[PDB]
């Protein structure tokens, strides 16, 4: 259809907020103690997520640096 | 839903693309232009732009604009406060009424013409026009009406113009220049009017129809 | 704080630790009677040399030729156990077990002094990148 | 130019202090090989003399720039700084001069010295920076 | 990257500078509309097609020395695009003259801080030359000169003679001779027109050129210049390409009197 | 290949460069020129810059590389994602459509100059050349097409100002100061003649003929 | 109350919306234009805009708001000393001067549009009318006083102008520009009269009378 | 005293109100308001704004404060340097003699309708008016006195014009454009009378008399 | 000497004050003077300032000032370079040419009346005037001089006025608008003698003498 | 030939991926078991490219800080 | 090649670019404000 | 919203609670007849998630001891151990979400 | 992408699970017949990272839901029962825990990296 950079920004947020959903609901089932689940895999999997959310923390400032630098200018 | 991470992300760059883009999208533009060439007219600038015609414009695009901001309110705000919805379902729900205001205002042969060259399948209603076609088309469509309102307003001051031109050389003043004894009879023309109320009046009147 | 100072401190890492764990063999196979052919077993040492002989300058250490101990092979006598020869001795290798002991000590003193001087090395080149800004 | 005249003596000390930084951890890498005779330069001495005259490093050659494809490989380079022999206290029978006290209070020095010069170059570049803007 | 490179990068200063002079200063380059950054990308990214066969060494000295160097390059771009803006002045003297026939700048005579003549008929011309000069090769010659300059003039400590300035200053000159030399069967015409409807005035002191003679200028102008619009097209050739040939001679008359 | 090194640090100076060199090198500057001198016509500016005329110009060129973008997408994200595809060839495969694109739209002409004066030998087809000679080929060639555009929407309001400076001088309104008179017939020419509309689609239309 | 946050952070923003909000909801905005719309009159600039009529007209409108800056300094900065105010009962507190003058100046049918076009309820008083309903009201009533005080400007130097033009037009001089010798006589009509002390202090007059 | 904090920052805010209020309220305005008079005479602007009156105008008011800021140099300058006075007294020290030299410039009545406008009370003496009342008083009459001097230049010129024109007219010149006669004429008045040297020299000797 | 450090301080606003002040300093003040009044003799401008006069005149003062910058060439930029001469004789030297440049062109009682006003004592020579007196005298002396020289530019133009308007109303054409009539004289004298080669080459000789 | 300082910047890229993939694929014949590989080897081995991995992230943010100041330039 | 060698270089590179460009800019502005007076 | 937060944070309140009810056992390790307590780590936090602002259940005990004291001090010491860890990683994991909530903010 | 991170995530993870083993046989040391485990790291690990369905996904409230132990060879027979041998079982803990402890370093230093890649 397009690549619809609505759709396309909508997903990659929707990525980050369920890695970040999900490592919250491992760190959640941990602390409950819930057997199987492990502290290694709750702490990498929350720093995974911090690395994520930081990611797109990084794509926005560029992208909100390049959409301020299209609209000062004259016409 | 989401998480404290995407909300208060998409928060502050909504804010950051708010001046533009949301001012734009809403009034402010037909506002600003009729000011501007109504300033071309009755003489010189005489007036601070970037100080009162500025706020002069945001005050009245918020009255105007203030029906589709409670709609947005009660239909998105307090239903995202708390429960039931969360950022997607708030996103048709405050958009709709501002679809709608944007509809009422779109000339019928814009979203024609964006429609047509984004390769848009037929459309069924007023309803299926996407925001990607919406947004230029009324873009182009509120331009069209700000000159409109320009021409009908540069009107008047035109005839104090001609008739000021006429009188003088006819009477054998040939060569005095008509601007300068005319820009008084511009002034008062547009005070005796009370210009400003029937100008702003008319705008907000007209901006709704 | 060059990068030819990694290769110093880790080659001085490589060789405290090979010279380690050939004086851990040397504690662990004292009273070894056998080898796996049948022989006493070679108490042995690591020769420390320095690294890249020819013009350099000075740097880092090599433990290249790991060698053979000529300590006089200590016997023991047990003529009911056999590998014991005419007049019976069992050969019994030759280890100086207090002297492996501080070889030890002293091998594993050196290379934390290495180790630390790798970190340190470090800290300075990330600060050398902060130069300028 | 006039830029690198004015910074020229911060960045040939903090190169010079690298250069010592090597050799100091030279001594502390062959801590206890035997007969290894402990190195060190004068600083003072050696930075006078490149300013004086130059780099001039002494020994080194790389291979040719031919067409690509031809395996680039190197000689063994080293600065032409002289190396100074410390003079030693304490013999300890196996030639080995380097103490660990003398060798590691200058090892702390140098650091700090070279992380002296750091911010002392990070400095004058952003006096310069600063006034460009 | 390092200045193993980045005083390598000391070869795209130079040819970049008398580039972006000649961008800031050329007709069609240096228009108001096009956006800053467009011009300054354009420069970039012609020296980046352009550097490598520049044997270029010299050196950005702190309190600079060799800024008598990026003078000359600046010099250099001044020389090649605002001289080309000759040609246009020249038709933006002709058609604004055959105003100052018909009717349209009685108001420039007898006095004010209106002119209200460049919009009218000046702006005609000038943007038909405009068409004309970019309709070519207009765009183009003048960077393919550029380079010509880099070849013949690339970087020296004999950047500028004397002698030389003078060229472009008495050049024009032919901004008159041309302006004229266009405007002349307009002007001579309604020379023409002018002078027999006052001699209308012999048969009665009555007939008020402000009465008569006005409308009937206006139209013959308007008439005559649709009739005499196409002659542009020809001098236009002459009008650039003579321009040229002064900035080619002085492009090359300036390596062999150095 | 590269392993989360090097890459993301590539991709963000990619976006770095995405503002200038992506929106200097595909459209909008013809448009955003085109509409600059547009302005300089029709009197006095009464056009928001920095807000509605870069929107405009924005959404159009959007609209407009819908199919390169769509082709780059398709040979180039949804292979870079995760397989057979990752930086490497997901250059030439995103450029080739963009090469296309541009050459399309090339001046014949410029493209001579530039491989004239780059040294390069004969070319034999039009795939020859390469981005280091199709960048200001295209740069050149956008240029000259949006001036010519922009001069040609001068011509008429131009006329206008002819015929009302004329009249003016023909009736002897002595020193009337006509541009005055001109704006407000420079405007309902340019709205009765659905002005922006027509503006828009032709700028569309020539920008892919 | 507040607490040394947002405290501190309501005040550094009320300083950034200081410069257009407050110098035009008190004054500045007739005093301004007025001088604007001398300056028209008498020919050129004959004052450095942005230097000595800004500068003056700052001085001139702290002079007639110095009484209400005395109450509200007297109902502010003198209780929300420590005591009994902090910044929620002293921001009305600060606000009825300001209102009571701003009301006294309004035009008594500004705020009836600017009321009726916000759905606003009936009013029962003068207290009842909100800043919403003030700002645009205010200002817009602001305009029509500056440009009557226009109007009153360019009377006499119209007046001096014609009875110029008229007698060279008798002595019979066809082409003389009659605003060269007329200028000089307009500095006259501006300097026997004290013009700039008469003009200042009927300003100030006319702003509170 | 002050601690090297407000001190170098006291010190860069003067900086930034110098360019406008220092010069404003010290000299520059007279001599610049008389250039632009000028100006208006002998024709066409022919001499650039922008740089060379500007420059002249800043070198004659840098002449005539010499004295003025001698004596703020002898009472602050080596005072303040590191000794008895750190811009507490620095700044009155400063201020008396300037205050000394704008109150020799006043209109005895521009600081009577400023005071009356302050309520202020009664005073006693020169110094008892303060800063608040001496600048708007002193730019006022300023301008008065630049306004005064325009007349005394226009006079020759406007003889010219008339004196051209008469004699046109007596020849019988029906409609020839005297202005562009007497243009070259004015020049030549002006050079003649050697009337640069003679016109500095005039408004130096009126500044201080 | 200075320390990497203000050297970049001082050059720096030194390249912000040449546009204004070094460019007044030496001359493009007589050469735009004579150009603007010559634009004022033959009509309109048609000659665009912004385009093509100011950079004449530029191209001009480049030739003119030729020997001067070749001396301060030979005196500076030789020496300075690398050795012997540092900042402080540099100063000097490179000030010489210029310094004799602008006090050859100054008349010979400028400076007497800026000495006069400046307080200056005896001045013992004519090396021994400082630029803070030799700036604004050689201003004033350049000023003289191109009104001089458009005066007599002037002659010729005026006298083929006033010859067309004597031919044109003995041979009994009451009311022609001589004007028109002339201009195409006036471009008939001025390129058939070739004037602009006469024009630039004369200024050139008189700059010096 | 040719420099093409790009394809300079292209290989100074390429070094540094190499490296880290050299030390990444160390680690994971220690960790998998595989004999020879020494600890202070991996540990080394990885503390270098660490240290190149900050090479190219400063040369990022000062050629990122160059081209923004380059595109100042007013023309 | 020495680091502290290669970072030396970076600065100094950077800070001769940020001159050379300040002082083009100081230079096109100049022309520019020339080119901007009336005549 | 802004009760991102809570689940961790009754979390870590009520291991300091279970911290205060354990060195209480420690403490009276020796007092005749204390009959041991504690707490159901689970059962409490999710019923402080369901309702806001806990019944001290007895440790059952072994190994009997004629003073009726039953805190046996082995089980004590590993649950105070594993209390005290729960602690620091409920304390990571809280500093975690505030770090990220404040970096996707500045 | 962002699965570099999956081969030292399961090395850690697989760490963990054969320290809880030897803990066990640690804690078993004296219980008869316990017969020691244990696993064999490289094949485990190899297995994990050679080689998982997402239900369906109709209309909402549809619940989304989802989910080798080697001998040792003894020496020294007991006949008391067990098997576990002490000094073995202390070395290999001692060194499980030290790998544990690198990959652990390992995993940090790769996070690190691509944090400091983003800023």
């Amino acid at each position: 259809s397009t690549v619809s950079f609505a759709g396309q920004l909508h997903a990659a947020l929707d990525r980050i907020s369920d890695r970040q959903a999900a490592a919250r609901v491992q760190a959640e089932k941990f602390t409950l103690g819930e057997p199987g689940i492990a502290l290694n895999d709750v702490m990498a999997d929350m720093q995974k997520a911090s690395v994520s959310m930081q990611m797109g923390i990084q794509v926005r400032n560029k992208l909100v640096a390049a959409y301020q630098e299209v609209m000062s200018m004259q016409v | 839903s989401w998480s404290l991470s995407v909300q208060t992300l998409v928060f502050i760059t909504s804010l950051t693309f708010l001046p533009a883009i949301l001012l734009m999208m809403t009034s402010f533009t037909r506002i600003i232009i009729v000011f501007g060439l109504l300033r071309n007219a009755l003489g010189t600038p005489s007036a601070p732009p970037n100080q009162v015609l500025l706020g002069l414009a945001l005050f009245l695009t918020f009255f105007i604009m203030s029906p589709v901001i409670d709609k947005i309110y009660v239909d998105a705000y307090q239903p995202f406060s708390e429960q039931k919805i969360s950022m997607q379902e708030a996103l048709d729900k405050g958009a709709q009424p501002l679809r709608a205001f944007m509809l009422r205002q779109t000339r019928e042969a814009d979203l024609a013409l964006f429609a047509r060259l984004a390769n848009s399948g037929p459309l069924q209603g007023p309803e299926a026009v996407p925001m990607r076609i919406l947004l230029p088309a009324y873009v182009t469509s509120e331009l069209k009406t700000a000159f409109q309102i320009g021409f009908t307003i540069f009107i008047p001051f035109l005839i104090i113009d001609l008739v000021i031109a006429s009188v003088l050389m006819a009477l054998g003043m040939m060569m005095v220049p008509p601007a300068t004894i005319a820009l008084p009879f511009k002034l008062m023309l547009f005070v005796l009017v009370d210009g400003w109320q029937l100008l702003m009046g008319s705008l907000a009147q007209s901006f709704y129809s | 704080a060059l990068l030819n100072i990694f290769d110093i401190a880790g080659s001085a890492l490589a060789a405290q630790s090979k010279r380690l764990n050939v004086a851990a063999s040397n504690l662990a196979n004292a009273d070894s009677v056998t080898g796996p052919d049948g022989q006493p077993y070679r108490a042995k040492q690591v020769v420390f040399q320095v690294d890249a002989a020819p013009g350099q300058a000075t740097g880092g250490v090599k433990v290249a030729s790991v060698i053979e101990s000529q300590a006089p092979e200590k016997l023991v006598y047990e003529p009911g156990n056999p590998l014991a020869d005419a007049n019976g001795y069992v050969k019994m290798p030759n280890v100086d077990v207090v002297g492996e002991m501080v070889n030890t000590m002293s091998a594993s003193r050196s290379y934390q002094a290495n180790i630390e001087v790798l970190n340190t090395v470090k800290s300075m080149m990330l600060k050398t990148l902060t130069l300028g800004q | 130019d006039r830029l690198d005249a004015a910074l020229r003596f911060q960045q040939e000390a903090l190169n010079l202090r690298a250069q010592r930084q090597e050799i100091l951890a030279a001594n502390i890498a062959n801590a206890d090989t035997p007969g290894y005779q402990a190195r060190d330069i004068d600083f003072a001495s050696e930075l006078k003399k490149v300013m004086v005259r130059g780099r001039e490093e002494t020994g080194g050659v790389a291979l040719t720039l031919t067409s690509s494809h031809h395996i680039p490989a190197q000689a063994v380079s080293s600065p032409a700084v002289d190396l100074l022999y410390r003079v030693p206290d304490q013999p300890s029978l196996d030639g080995n001069t380097v103490d660990m006290d003398r060798e590691r209070t200058q090892f702390a020095d140098n650091s700090l010295k070279y992380q002296m010069g750091l911010t002392v170059l990070g400095s004058q570049l952003k006096g310069m920076m600063n006034v460009l803007q | 990257t390092s200045e193993q490179w980045l005083y390598w990068l000391h070869l795209y200063f130079w040819p970049l500078l008398r580039v972006l002079a000649l961008i800031s200063t050329a007709p069609i380059l240096s228009e108001r509309a096009i956006p800053k950054r467009v011009k300054l990308g354009l420069g970039i990214m012609i020296t980046l097609v352009i550097a490598p066969s520049l044997p270029a060494n010299d050196t950005p000295l702190f309190s600079i020395a060799a800024l008598w160097l990026a003078m000359q390059q600046i010099l250099i771009g001044i020389a090649l695009g605002f001289t080309m803006q000759f040609a246009f002045a020249a038709v933006r003297t002709a058609g604004e003259f055959i105003g100052l026939q018909m009717g349209l700048s009685f108001a420039t005579f007898v006095d004010p801080g209106s002119h209200l003549n460049m919009p009218v008929l000046a702006r005609i011309m000038d943007m038909l030359a405009m068409l004309l000069f970019l309709t070519f090769n207009g765009h183009l010659w003048l960077i393919s000169l550029l380079v010509d300059t880099f070849h013949t003039l690339p970087i020296g400590s004999n950047p500028v003679n004397s002698n030389a300035f003078m060229a472009l200053a008495r050049a024009g000159g032919l901004i008159f001779l041309n302006g004229l030399m266009l405007a002349l069967p307009v002007i001579t015409l309604l020379l023409t027109l002018n002078l027999a409807l006052g001699l209308l005035n012999r048969m009665a002191p009555q007939l008020s050129i402000f009465v008569i003679g006005f409308p009937l200028t206006l139209t013959v102008g308007i008439m005559l210049m649709a009739a005499l619009m196409p002659l542009i097209a020809p001098f236009c050739e002459h009008l650039f390409s003579e321009i040229f040939n002064l900035l080619a001679d002085i492009v090359s008359e300036m390596p062999i009197n150095n």
